[PDB]
RNA sequence: GGCCAGAACCAGCCCUACUGCAUUAUCCUGUCGGGGGUCAAAAUCCGGCGGGCAAAAGUGCAAGAAUUUUGGGUCUUGGUGAAAUGAGCGGAGUAUUUGAGCUGUGCACGGCCGCACGCACUGGUUUCUUCUCCGUGAUGCUCCAUGUUGGCGA
RNA sequence: UGCAAGGCCGGAAAGAAAAGAAUUAGAGGCACCAAGUGGGCCUUCUUCGGUAAGCGGAGCAGGCGAUGCGGAAUGAACCGCUUAGGGAUAUGUGGCGUCAAAACUUAUGGGCUCAUUCUCGAUACGUGAAAAGGGUGUUGGUGGAUAAAUCCACCGGCCCCGAAAAUGGAUGACGCUUAAGCCCAAUUAGUGGUUGCCCAUUAUUCCUUUGGUAAGGGCGGAAACAAACGGAGAAAGUGUAGCCCUUCCGAUGU
RNA sequence: AGCGACGUCGCUUUUUGAUCCUUCGAUGUCGGCUCUUCCUAACCUAGCGCCGCAGAAGACGCUAAGGGUUGGAUUGUUCACCCACUGACAGGGAACGUGAGCUGGGUUUAGACCGUCGUGAGACAGGUUGGUUUUACCCUACUUAGCUGGAAAUUGCGAGAA
């Protein structure tokens, strides 16, 4: 349905002190289902990159950033992830999708499917919608061909939940057991 | 500990620190100990006779007997269901007046000196407020957190 | 996962390629053929007045795409079969014991192979024609005519395998029945 | 009738329906440069300059009186008024909580003035919004005893 | 009239401010008499001897022993949970193809996977089974290179080879392949945010019991009152058919 | 082809250890004979790949356990050795299958002898000869042998025709 990851902007700093008054107020983008998961992955990069810790820090605001109107776009998502086999591989991939979240949350599902990495080992380096001529991969390069058309073959048509009808009389729609 | 001797477990607890070696300084001979006073029992290793047992090193108690070269200290040693209150006899080279009681006896003075200061005012210094209460922040510089492509080649050295 | 993959032919005149289910009936100047492709999943289309045959795989990965270009190969062979034809010339190589072959209309025997007497014998289906090139012209040839190459190339192999040399070293004892050439009947 | 059934009402309990305050900008929408493609355009995309409310968002919080003439359940509780404490039952009347605009000093914001998105103090408007007020000790120490409709029971 | 000590007499006492600046199902303390036990075993983490052990030996703790109940098909010890007798609602661990309660096989979710005689895979603890090494099976990625697209090196995912035991046999069985398998994710689906469903001796609540370190109230008979054609109790009390009533907590056990 | 050192990764439970969980009010404790069955790491038999495979003989490997796998001298032996046949004389499991199936040569008693050890009674995982092998009629299994109900698997009247 809608993506499972909200897109947060988290802004925070170290609490001011006589050693460091006016800290430097870092900004950060996360894709996380909650704002506590966004607020947690913020203080992860703060102690990992900046040495500041959550008990010594302040959070200035956690608000989400809303997504642009829906159009088909080509997003460029560059992701890393941790394995212990390979020790931090880094990836850049494209995704057809209508929103940043809808692309990034789709990238978590592919890393989890193809590479079996689960959201905590993953960190998204960047995401942007890119113009059309920069799509390298012939698999996503095919969807912006104009006059693109395909039929729907090998479908599975589930009737309305009210109509399920376990035993349906043959070559007719009449339901003998519903 | 194989032999369960008197000073059986210690090549370290009883060793002097690196480049702190020496016999006990004057300042610890010119300290005087009044009965009732709190004390640290820390055994100096450069005086043979009079050491406390291995257990008492690092404890604190109330001095009670005071003898010309000795002291005595009341230390709480927890035993099976209860705390016995042990009386040990030490040569005072191993004894240092504890600062444990201090910040409290300073809270008591800074109350009374506070109180005589209100008696006829002169007013009083202002009451410091919380750092956790509200506020608007006016950032002088703002930066971006991100994980950099370059951050990974730093974590694989070499 | 590409959405569309194409494969197309060019059909000569005198040929009519028919498709209803996945089944292909091509009718040339001589005989007809058929293949049952129902085991594949492809969109088969014959465009008359553009005179072409096209194969489409929608949303395939590398596995179903491979099928897409082997159907053109089978349909090309149904064409070149039903017009030009297929004729394989098959020989008999012997160092010492001459291989004695004899053909009743559909029936083949092989005698004195490696000096054996077990009379190896074959029956060729009615849809493939067997004959011997008459002996003072070239040696031992046997000719398999037929429309269907899928079928003709079988007997050329079936008859090859009857003559395998069982125990004694193969790269030494070369006696066998081998294929010289594979050519069309007329064209 | 101390038995079996239904149906109404009452207290309690459970459940379900009913929604507001903030928030948005890495956004909205013009336009001009690119840029891109196509037979030719538009679009995806970067930048400049205007304007702004995507009026709705799977944003954060939610207190919205379920007989206040109508939501369900209780064969999961007890009752038929044998002290019904009730906004709910009875009596008589038309009250001040919010939202709207603004007062003055203050705070708060911007670099004394300007701002004030409407915070704190006095507490102005009545346009919207809503019911308000006062009534029964036990002279009852305890337990038990009081409906309606049919079936069966002579 | 300095310092030690026992006092005496006055002084003050946020009864401990402010600064994040404690919390408590916190009655403290003492004593007499006495039982059983003094073979333990298992586990996270630390840990020594041993090639290892369902082996031997310890540390800090938690359990079984002594204890079921719900769950992992089964198991002392794992997971959830802690047991007075019952009802409702809700849940935990674990689950929703049938066995078997729940998706009458949920979605208007994304990928990946085909496995030919111990039969691909699918409950952690449970090696209660597999390694080195391999694969132009397929699906991704990183680096470099030549230009209609292609080529070289390396690194993953699932799957395959490596993979041989004696009764017929085991994802628990059937079976599943547009999964009823693996990774990830959701709750009736860009349509408005905000709890899909099933099952515990658990939680919440209602009724009944029993015991308290139990808490509280009444107990000076208020007055009136025949049958015939509103009744009956009311005890100054550890324990009874409990003096009566209202309330609160606990309740398993070798 | 066939091998493969220095290293290295595993498997098996037909060796011996290690441990001591079950059994001490008792699980009959070596080997042979008999008899059945299972496993495959295949000796012969079937089909095949490959070779330093010309043929003959054979090496190595693959599917495969349906069938087959001996007659004796010496030894209580298992193991071992030699003779002889054969297409081959493969390796094993089943409570180291198999004692209410047998046998009792061995071990493991009481008698007795020798050697070594001990002052001695006596010991020896050294040698020697002699030394009781008990019960089924019960339940199941199995092998044959009879009787006999029964579809709502005894009932419902509950009804389905290859």
């Amino acid at each position: 349905v809608k993506p499972h990851l909200r897109h947060y902007q988290v802004v925070g700093r170290e609490s001011p002190s006589e050693k460091n008054p006016e800290p430097t107020v870092y900004k950060f983008e996360v894709f996380a289902p909650n704002f506590v998961v966004a607020k947690s992955r913020f203080w992860r990069m703060m102690r990992v990159k900046n040495k500041v810790k959550a008990t010594h820090g302040d959070v200035l605001s956690c608000k989400v950033v809303k997504d642009a109107k829906l159009v088909a776009r080509n997003y460029l998502v560059d992701i890393a992830y941790y394995s212990q086999r390979c020790g931090y591989t880094r990836m850049v991939k494209e995704f057809r999708d209508v929103s940043k979240t809808g692309a990034v949350s789709q990238a978590y599902h592919d890393l989890a499917s193809r590479h079996r990495a689960r959201y905590h080992n993953i960190e998204v380096l960047n995401v942007k919608s890119i113009p059309d001529h920069e799509v390298k991969h012939l698999s996503i390069a095919q969807y912006h061909a104009p006059n693109l058309s395909f039929p729907l073959l090998q479908r599975r048509l589930k009737a309305a939940r009210k109509d399920r009808a376990i035993f349906v009389k043959k070559n007719t729609k009449r339901a003998v057991v519903a | 500990v194989h032999s369960y001797g008197y000073k059986s477990g210690t090549r370290h607890l009883f060793a002097k620190k690196f480049r702190k070696h020496g016999a006990p300084s004057v300042s610890t001979i010119l300290t005087n100990i009044k009965v009732g006073d709190y004390v640290d029992v820390v055994a100096d290793s450069a005086v043979r006779e009079g050491m406390p047992h291995k257990y008492y090193h690092g404890r604190t108690g109330i001095v009670w007997n005071v003898t010309p070269r000795g002291v005595g200290v009341i230390i709480n040693k927890p035993v099976r269901t209860r705390t016995l209150r042990k009386r040990i006899c030490v040569r005072f080279e191993h004894v240092r007046k504890s600062r444990c009681q201090e910040a409290f006896k300073a809270k008591e003075h800074q109350f009374q000196a506070y109180l005589a200061a209100k008696k006829a005012g002169k007013a009083l210094p202002p009451l410091k407020k919380s750092s956790r209460m509200g506020g608007i922040v006016r950032p002088k510089n703002v930066e971006v957190l991100a994980r950099r492509v370059a951050d990974y080649e730093a974590m694989v050295p070499y | 996962v590409k959405v569309k993959s194409l494969c197309t032919l060019q059909i000569p005149e005198g040929v009519t390629v028919d498709v209803k289910g996945r089944k292909v009936t091509v009718t040339g100047k001589r005989g007809t053929l058929t293949k049952d492709l129902t085991h594949l999943q492809l969109d088969l289309r014959v465009d008359k007045k553009n005179r072409t045959f096209t194969v489409i795989r929608w949303f395939g990965s590398k596995i179903p795409i491979a099928c897409l270009n082997t159907t053109k190969a089978h349909v090309q062979n149904m064409i070149t079969g039903v017009t030009k034809g297929y004729r394989f010339k098959v020989r008999c190589a012997y160092a010492h014991f001459p291989i004695n072959v004899s053909v009743d209309g559909q029936n083949i025997e092989v005698r004195n192979f490696l000096g054996e007497k077990r009379v190896r014998r074959q029956l060729v289906p009615s849809s493939v024609k067997v004959s011997q090139t008459d002996p003072s012209k070239v040696k031992d040839e046997i000719i398999f005519d037929g429309n269907d190459l899928e079928q003709v190339s079988r007997e050329a192999a079936v008859l090859h395998q009857m003559c395998l040399v069982k125990k004694k070293d193969i790269r030494k004892f070369l006696d066998g029945i081998y294929v010289q050439t594979k050519t069309n009947i007329e064209g």
